[PDB]
């Protein structure tokens, strides 16, 4: 995260870390949406342009973490990926359209004051909170500009108008995505950097005080606007996979 | 899942995280 700050312990109990086994290091971010389901970007696991193809065994998930590296007894829990589900229509060759993936755990994880699932949107919530101007929140252990944050970072940023999203790049932004971030003339900066991909983009609903995941970090603006996966746009798919298992 | 979105150390104790208000203000405008 760029221009963010150290998050408060348990400020995002749904944050999930995708830790690689060798080299042992952080791969991406993710969120906990249930006791057995983890949500992340598709390119965090499979991205041919970079010869990237991670199998379930190539890693695991560290849940309820705060520090970026230090192991955290009686705080973080580690799970084993049972199955990975990349979106069928996920295309990387053009613009990461439908850059989303589901990861099921071999064993359900218990919740705590540090580990707690986030709610997925719905047309009402989405249609009402997904509006340019409104600020969402992003978190992660991605780089900063040393460039390695000690603990999870946090930053809030505005949704940018689809029209503006378009002009800001030659990439054909689809409806399954939306861009967020500040305009150069805003002064204040802040965005998702490399390593924060697969991370949750959330909003606190005023109509019920609960936090909702509107997007997934697909293409951080820098370290221009960041591109995120439209979670509701793909909710249908999510369930289809859930009901399936 | 039925208690999702509410933070054990924040909402559940009537506490506001360091900068969530900013988000609230966004809905308003400033």
């Amino acid at each position: 995260i760029v221009e963010g700050s150290d998050a408060e312990i348990g400020m995002s109990p749904w944050q999930v870390m995708l830790f690689r086994k060798s080299p042992q290091e952080l791969l991406c971010g993710a969120s906990l949406i249930s006791d057995r389901w983890v949500l992340t970007a598709a390119h965090c696991l499979l991205y041919p342009p970079w010869d990237k193809n991670f199998t379930e065994n190539d890693l695991l998930v560290r849940i309820g973490k705060h520090s970026r590296t230090r192991y955290e007894r009686n705080i973080e829990k580690i799970s084993m990926l049972e199955k990975i589900y990349i979106h069928p229509r996920y295309n990387w060759r053009e613009n990461l359209d439908r850059d989303i993936a589901l990861m099921k755990l071999k064993k359900p994880v218990a919740f705590s004051d540090y580990i707690h699932p986030v709610c997925l949107p719905d047309r009402e919530t989405a249609a009402s909170l997904l509006q340019a101007g409104y600020k969402g929140r992003v978190t992660g252990w991605g780089n900063l500009k040393k460039g390695q944050p000690s603990v999870l970072q946090v930053v809030n940023l505005p949704i940018v108008e689809r029209p503006v999203c378009k002009d800001s790049t030659r990439i054909r932004i689809t409806d399954n995505m939306f861009c967020a971030g500040y305009k150069p003339d805003e002064g204040k900066r802040g965005d998702a950097c490399e390593g924060d991909s697969g991370g949750p983009f959330v909003m606190k609903s005023p109509f019920n005080n609960r936090w909702y995941q509107m997007g997934i970090v697909s293409a951080g603006a820098g370290c221009k606007y960041g591109f995120y996966t439209h979670v509701f746009r793909l909710k249908k798919w999510i369930q289809k996979v859930i009901d399936q298992f | 899942e039925a208690d999702c979105g509410l933070r054990p150390l924040f909402e559940k104790k009537s506490l506001e995280d360091k900068t969530e208000r900013e988000l609230l203000e966004s809905y308003i405008d400033g």
